[PDB]
RNA sequence: UGAAUGUAUAGGGGUGUGGGUGGUAACGCGGGGAAGUGAAACAUCUUAGUACCCGUAGGAAGAGAAAACAAGUGUGAUUCC
RNA sequence: GGGGCCUUGUGGUUCUGCUGCCGCAGGAUUGGCCAGUGAGAAAUGUUGCGUGAAGGUGAAGCGUCUGGGAAGGCGUACCGGAGUGGGUGAGAGUCCUGUAACUGUAAGCGUGGCACUGGUGUGGGGUUGCCCCGAGUAGCGUGGGACUCGUGGAAUUUCGCGUGAAUCUGGCGGGACCACCCGUCAAGCCUAAAUACUCCUUGGUGACCGAUAGUGGAUGAGUACCGUGAGGGAAGGGUGAAAAGUACCCCGGGAGGGGAGUGAAAGAGUUCCUGAAACCGGUCGCAUGCAAGCCGUCAGAGCCUGUGUGGUGAUGGCGUGCCUUUUGAAGAAUGAGCCUGCGAGUUAGUGAUGCGUGGCGAGGUUAACCCGUGGUGGGGGAGUCGUAGCGAAAGCGAGUCCGAUA
RNA sequence: GUCCGAACCCACUUCAGUUGAAAAUGGAGGGGAUGAGUUGUGGAUAGGGGUGAAAGGCCAAUCAAACACCGUGAUAGCUGG
RNA sequence: GGGCUUAAGUUAUCCGCCGAAGCUGUGGCAACCUGUGUGGUUGGGUAGGGGAGCGUCGUGUCAGUGGUGAAGCUGCCGGGUGACUGUGUGGUGGAGUUGAUGCGAGUGAGAAUGCAGGCAUGAGUAGCGUGUGACGGGUGGGAAUCCCGUCCGCCGAUUAUCCAAGGGUUCCAGGGUCAAGUUUGUCUGCCCUGGGUGAGUCGGGUCCUAAGGCGAGGCCGACAGGCGUAGUCGAUGGGUAAC
RNA sequence: CCCUAAACCGACACUGGUGGAUAGGUAGAGUAUACCGAGGCGAUCGAGUGAAUCGUGGUGAAGGAACUCGGCAAAAUGCCC
RNA sequence: AAACGACUGUUUACCAAAAACACAGGUCCGUGCGAAGUCGUAAGACGAUGUAUACGGACUGACUCCUGCCCGGUGCUGGAA
RNA sequence: GUAGCGAAAUUCCUUGUCGGGUAAGUUCCGACCUGCACGAAUGGAGUAACGAUUUCCCUACUGUCUCCACCAUGAACUCGGUGAAAUUGCAUUACGAGUAAAGAUGCUCGUUACGCGCAGCAGGACGGAAAGACCCCGGGACCUUUACUAUAGUUUGGUAUUGGUGAUUGGGACGGUUUUCUGAUUGUUCUGGUUAUCUCACUGUGGACCGUGAUCCGGUUCAAGGACAGUGCCUGAUGGGUAGUUUGACUGGGGCGGUCGCCUCCUAAAGGGUAACGGAGGCGCCCAAAGGUUCCCUCAGCCUGGUUGGUAAUCAGGUGGUGAGUGUAAGUGCACAAGGGGGCUUGACUGUGAGACUGACAGGUCGAGCAGGGACGAAAGUCGGGACUAGUGAUCUGACGGUGGCUUGUGGAUGCGCC
């Protein structure tokens, strides 16, 4: 930078750290669960997602953003909150 | 060879999900006792960066996603 | 054969049993090990265990048959990509 | 785990000593599951394969035209498991060498593999009283080194100096350390393959160079030459299809030239293909000895030529080089004597980041490697980017984080 | 380690040379010339080292760290292209 | 600057003209904007950004072409807005190479006190390295510079003679005059061919040791190596038979 | 065969460097110097011409350092008894 | 006649030959011998086949007359509450 | 600062002053002392002899000169032969006064000049030769030292090699004298300091002997040392002997001096901004009140009267609007007071920040509204330090307190993260 104390030195450091075992979930959302099952899906499961798109190999969370008019047996690893409350509000449900 | 990245940079610099560059406020790691409460609530936050300083950084993480 | 000397050894005299000496472009293994350079100076650091050097191979060498990994099941020598 | 202690099992035996006239071991042509020239506790002859080094066979065209010469033109046939090349007086599938295909290899120290000879040879179950399981080692301290780790919370590993253990109810590892759990059994050794390399050998290849390039080196090249020495280190390729390399004559001491011969060509004559520029001259046209010229440019008479456009240029106007570097250069700032040749934005990453363009598209894409000895094609999805963000993180999630479920 | 003075060794002054006859000389003089003299042959000391009656002198015609090769296409915020 | 007051000086004022790549007229080119019949605006330019091209070499493909003459070189006559070019026409030359469309670059030079070669400028200029030569005759294509002779001059503690070191055939005879020789050259220490060096006693070795070198074992040193004993080399010396 | 060199060391057929031996006559102390001997050379571009000028020598009236930074150079002195 | 150096010597090969170096003489410090000192990692070696009248280092520089005051600072030597 | 010496190889002033020498003497040499800044082994003062040393004088002598002339020669010059060199953007390359990168053959205005040679001379072409050495800036090298960081070497102690036995001195174990204890202890064991002994550790040494008929080396032995020394490892000191390097910039060249961040004013041209080694000053704090709130008050000066008492202390009356005051510079403010005084207090808060100001950025500044929990006030309300603007330092690394997010098999621990 010139002899100025450049940016990257001035600025502090970001702290913190990483968890060295940390898991990261593949997130599906009601909105493509919708979509790619609409003829009411009775039960997805995590070859479904797979063959559509969650990137297999992994945990297959499912979040909530999304209406989910169609009843669903999702069958992953871990979802959201309001995606169970929609879900069951449907007449779906989660298991796993 | 694959570009390294700079190191000071990877633990500084963050890139939030629409692609802004956010560093660190400075100035609160010491001598807080003559500083009021509003000052280092300035200097507690996380600030954007400007166009040129967001490009050197990008320049400078080699593809590093930040911190 | 056995000194000083006692045991005996060193040494001495035979015999010729086998091996060695030196060379070699690259690659191997073990060991010694810079500086210019970079850091916009510079000493930690870098360059780099590089250049060079010593010893020493083989057709390849080294490694190699878990006093290993793994993490809750499991994998099952080493080398190389 | 092994030894020990026993319940059994050794290849069918001639029939030897010992332990107890039980059993154990030596024994001997003969089975033999096997196993072998390997690292494998070892290493000694005869017979079955294609071949490398050399070779052998190896297809099929004439006629006309122009030419010094036919492979070219024209006509017309042939071969092809052979149309890859390279030669031959110019551009050849059938002229030559070969090529395709097949074949031979006697020989090798031959080599590889097979058979034979020949050489070498079993355990299972129970038991734990006992016995053994690699010591100046492992650890520990200290001074250094290697590990992402630059002394640190410092594991693991290593060298020097000290110190120095247990040994199965044991030792070591799982990043200080302890416990438990899981793994493992150091301080003895040997091990093919996948990997690295090319001084060499053989064959082949090139949107590689073509004599200032490519090796320093196409030639007496590590030579000439330079240096006491280590060492440094050049330059010089081309007649023609064939020397047919110019007989003989003339001027000349020769050199060289003039005739003549050879040749398609000799102004291809050996300093030899092509023969550029700087540079040096002969001849012809015009201008030029009253003129002050960055040398040009515009205007322009005359002369020459007219191959009716070109050459030259009296005289008038205007006009201070090129590059570099500079606030500013014609500059008395820098560089360039001249020509010819050479001499500086390249290449590599499944690098980073844009754009153009093409493919596919909520998907895109493979890397190593495998197959194709037939390539540029196919496989390979391990990975990787996109698919949700926010947070130091646990985590939560269209939200998240600071906060008091504000 | 006397005196004068050839050879011999030296190098004080001057002139010439200074693209020289010569990358240090020539002409004219000048100092030493039995001494710490001079010279031949062979040998010894080697680069952070040598040797030096000491000038940083000399070490193969440029020495405040020789030469050659190598690291190496060192680096140069500078100059040129 | 000439010259000017008889203004061609100063000043007020009036009427004309000259004067630029400015403006206008006319012809061509180009960028951009705009509704897209029009038209409008614009086009000096260094550093630098963007866009589109020329030429060279290699190469895939197609079409070809070439001794009835390719490349290269060199005239003339033409062409394009530029790099450049003609499918015009000769000359030289003797074996390749053109167009279209892609692909790949060791792809363009006037400068680096750039590198290599060739060649100018200074210039027919400076120099030709201490000096004494003259003449008669000869040789020869050619003579100041070769040979012979006669005069003359020079050196003479060296311009003589012989060794060592070093050089290496230069020595001798014959043939030669491209090169070399600071000129000429018939001449040469040059070139070519052939020839020439004879030792019991001379100088070295076969004998001896000095300085110093190497060094069986050995001692020392991580390695590499250092030193050194017994020894063994090493003249510049000792020893050694001819004039 | 050259060898106080045209043949060696200096890039040269280079006014430089190169160790040792022999070394006569006359004048002289002398191996200085002059002219000669033994012997060897005439030197490796010449021919001319009274230019300035530069180099190298020579002479000088009267004066005698007035020169000049300075008696630089030259002159004088010089041998034997 | 003055300055400097006592003297003969030595030195910047290639701009300085001197008043600089050396020198004989002087003083101080070290060294009892496997010396101190020096070269070397070491062994060894020089010193020296020497032994304090010797050796090494430092400064001074023939000779004559002399060489004053200061131990606070620094160094060296000795001492150790 | 003595002897001695002194305008000196030292004396700046300076050609000091006087004396000698010359017709004339900044030099000379003899004196003076006013020694800028002599001085006694970095020796002081002298000194016969010596010197291609430096300086002054006399004599002789001369072309050194007045003042040059002449002679001969090697070049020069002409003819024949042979035949370079540095240099070179160019060329048909005048002068004058100008002009221009401020010194022109080349530009302007004029003047002069037929074309080409030969021998000469050096005023110019900022002539040629050497990418200025002087200067500065960047780099390097070597040198120095009480620069930094290291190191060879030298030195200290520990420990290993390294053992035997003693005394002489301190700390316990340990019981059982004292008196668990202010004070004494002894014996039984253990462990330091110090010191002397002993000797097939070791010393590389003095003699002898052997390997051998060897000044190396080794072995045996004697003598002398002796658990010391030596060496390894660890450790403190020393260490320009050696090595790598650092040693700022600004600047009317550099050095010296001064300066470097922040605040106020002026320059600054009526927004903001604006440079100089321009002109003036301040800051690196202070205050538990000099902060918050609420209520109250008005100053300085002047005039008159008054014990001590004066120009001016305290008091009275009159006058007096800002001229006093403000913790601290200056400006902008403040009398409605932001100036003076009393009461009660801790908002010198926690979680925040709509919206703006100002910088290239890092950053700097203001801030309404809200919640929590407070202070003051009857309330309205005000309070996130101070009338305002200086009183400050990014990041890294480390530290303390809290928290408990993470922890490499699990649980701890340890480490880290967050505040
Ligand atoms: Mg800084
Ligand atoms: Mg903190
Ligand atoms: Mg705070
Ligand atoms: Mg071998
Ligand atoms: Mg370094
Ligand atoms: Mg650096
Ligand atoms: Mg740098
Ligand atoms: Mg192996
Ligand atoms: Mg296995
Ligand atoms: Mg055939
Ligand atoms: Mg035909
Ligand atoms: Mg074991
Ligand atoms: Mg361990
Ligand atoms: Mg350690
Ligand atoms: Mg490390
Ligand atoms: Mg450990
Ligand atoms: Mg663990
Ligand atoms: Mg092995
Ligand atoms: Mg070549
Ligand atoms: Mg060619
Ligand atoms: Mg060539
Ligand atoms: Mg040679
Ligand atoms: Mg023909
Ligand atoms: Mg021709
Ligand atoms: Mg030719
Ligand atoms: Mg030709
Ligand atoms: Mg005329
Ligand atoms: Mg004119
Ligand atoms: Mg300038
Ligand atoms: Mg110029
Ligand atoms: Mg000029
Ligand atoms: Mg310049
Ligand atoms: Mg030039
Ligand atoms: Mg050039
Ligand atoms: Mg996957
Ligand atoms: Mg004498
Ligand atoms: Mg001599
Ligand atoms: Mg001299
Ligand atoms: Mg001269
Ligand atoms: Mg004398
Ligand atoms: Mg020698
Ligand atoms: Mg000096
Ligand atoms: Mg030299
Ligand atoms: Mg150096
Ligand atoms: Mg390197
Ligand atoms: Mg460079
Ligand atoms: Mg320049
Ligand atoms: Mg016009
Ligand atoms: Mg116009
Ligand atoms: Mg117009
Ligand atoms: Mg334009
Ligand atoms: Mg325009
Ligand atoms: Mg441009
Ligand atoms: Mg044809
Ligand atoms: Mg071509
Ligand atoms: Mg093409
Ligand atoms: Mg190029
Ligand atoms: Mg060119
Ligand atoms: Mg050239
Ligand atoms: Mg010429
Ligand atoms: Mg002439
Ligand atoms: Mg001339
Ligand atoms: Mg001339
Ligand atoms: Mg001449
Ligand atoms: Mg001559
Ligand atoms: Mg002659
Ligand atoms: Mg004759
Ligand atoms: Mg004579
Ligand atoms: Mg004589
Ligand atoms: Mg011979
Ligand atoms: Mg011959
Ligand atoms: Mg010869
Ligand atoms: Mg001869
Ligand atoms: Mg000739
Ligand atoms: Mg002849
Ligand atoms: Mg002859
Ligand atoms: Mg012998
Ligand atoms: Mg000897
Ligand atoms: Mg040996
Ligand atoms: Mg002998
Ligand atoms: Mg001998
Ligand atoms: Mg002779
Ligand atoms: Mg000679
Ligand atoms: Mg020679
Ligand atoms: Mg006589
Ligand atoms: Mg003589
Ligand atoms: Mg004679
Ligand atoms: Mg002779
Ligand atoms: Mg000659
Ligand atoms: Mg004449
Ligand atoms: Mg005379
Ligand atoms: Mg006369
Ligand atoms: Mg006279
Ligand atoms: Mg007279
Ligand atoms: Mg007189
Ligand atoms: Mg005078
Ligand atoms: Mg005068
Ligand atoms: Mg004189
Ligand atoms: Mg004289
Ligand atoms: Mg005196
Ligand atoms: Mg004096
Ligand atoms: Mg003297
Ligand atoms: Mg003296
Ligand atoms: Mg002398
Ligand atoms: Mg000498
Ligand atoms: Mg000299
Ligand atoms: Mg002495
Ligand atoms: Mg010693
Ligand atoms: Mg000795
Ligand atoms: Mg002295
Ligand atoms: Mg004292
Ligand atoms: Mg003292
Ligand atoms: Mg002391
Ligand atoms: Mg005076
Ligand atoms: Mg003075
Ligand atoms: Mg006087
Ligand atoms: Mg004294
Ligand atoms: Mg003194
Ligand atoms: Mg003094
Ligand atoms: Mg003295
Ligand atoms: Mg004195
Ligand atoms: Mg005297
Ligand atoms: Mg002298
Ligand atoms: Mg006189
Ligand atoms: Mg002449
Ligand atoms: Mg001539
Ligand atoms: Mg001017
Ligand atoms: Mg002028
Ligand atoms: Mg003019
Ligand atoms: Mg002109
Ligand atoms: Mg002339
Ligand atoms: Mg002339
Ligand atoms: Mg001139
Ligand atoms: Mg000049
Ligand atoms: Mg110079
Ligand atoms: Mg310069
Ligand atoms: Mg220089
Ligand atoms: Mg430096
Ligand atoms: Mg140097
Ligand atoms: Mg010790
Ligand atoms: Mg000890
Ligand atoms: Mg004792
Ligand atoms: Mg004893
Ligand atoms: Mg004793
Ligand atoms: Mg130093
Ligand atoms: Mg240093
Ligand atoms: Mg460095
Ligand atoms: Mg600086
Ligand atoms: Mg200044
Ligand atoms: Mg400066
Ligand atoms: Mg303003
Ligand atoms: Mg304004
Ligand atoms: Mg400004
Ligand atoms: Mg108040
Ligand atoms: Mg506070
Ligand atoms: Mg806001
Ligand atoms: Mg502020
Ligand atoms: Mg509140
Ligand atoms: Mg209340
Ligand atoms: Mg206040
Ligand atoms: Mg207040
Ligand atoms: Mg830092
Ligand atoms: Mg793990
Ligand atoms: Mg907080």
């Amino acid at each position: 930078a010139g002899g100025q104390m450049p940016i990257h030195m001035q600025a502090p450091k970001l702290g913190g750290f990483h968890n060295p075992f940390r898991t990261e979930y593949q997130v599906v959302n009601l909105d493509k669960v919708e979509a790619l099952f609409p003829k009411g899906g009775k039960i997805t499961v995590d070859d479904l997602v797979s063959v559509g798109a969650v990137r297999d190999n992994e945990l297959v969370k499912v979040l909530g953003t999304g209406e989910l008019t169609v009843k669903v047996d999702l069958v992953v690893d871990a979802w959201s909150k309001s995606a169970q409350e929609k879900i069951e509000k449907a007449g779906g449900s989660v298991t796993k | 060879p694959k570009m390294k990245s700079h190191s000071g940079t990877k633990k500084r610099f963050k890139v939030t999900g629409s692609g802004k560059v956010t560093a660190r406020k400075a100035g609160k790691r010491h001598l807080n006792e003559h500083k009021s409460s509003r000052v280092t609530r300035r200097l507690t936050g996380e600030t954007v960066l400007s166009k040129g300083e967001a490009a050197k950084v990008k320049k400078l993480l080699a593809g590093h996603p930040g911190r």
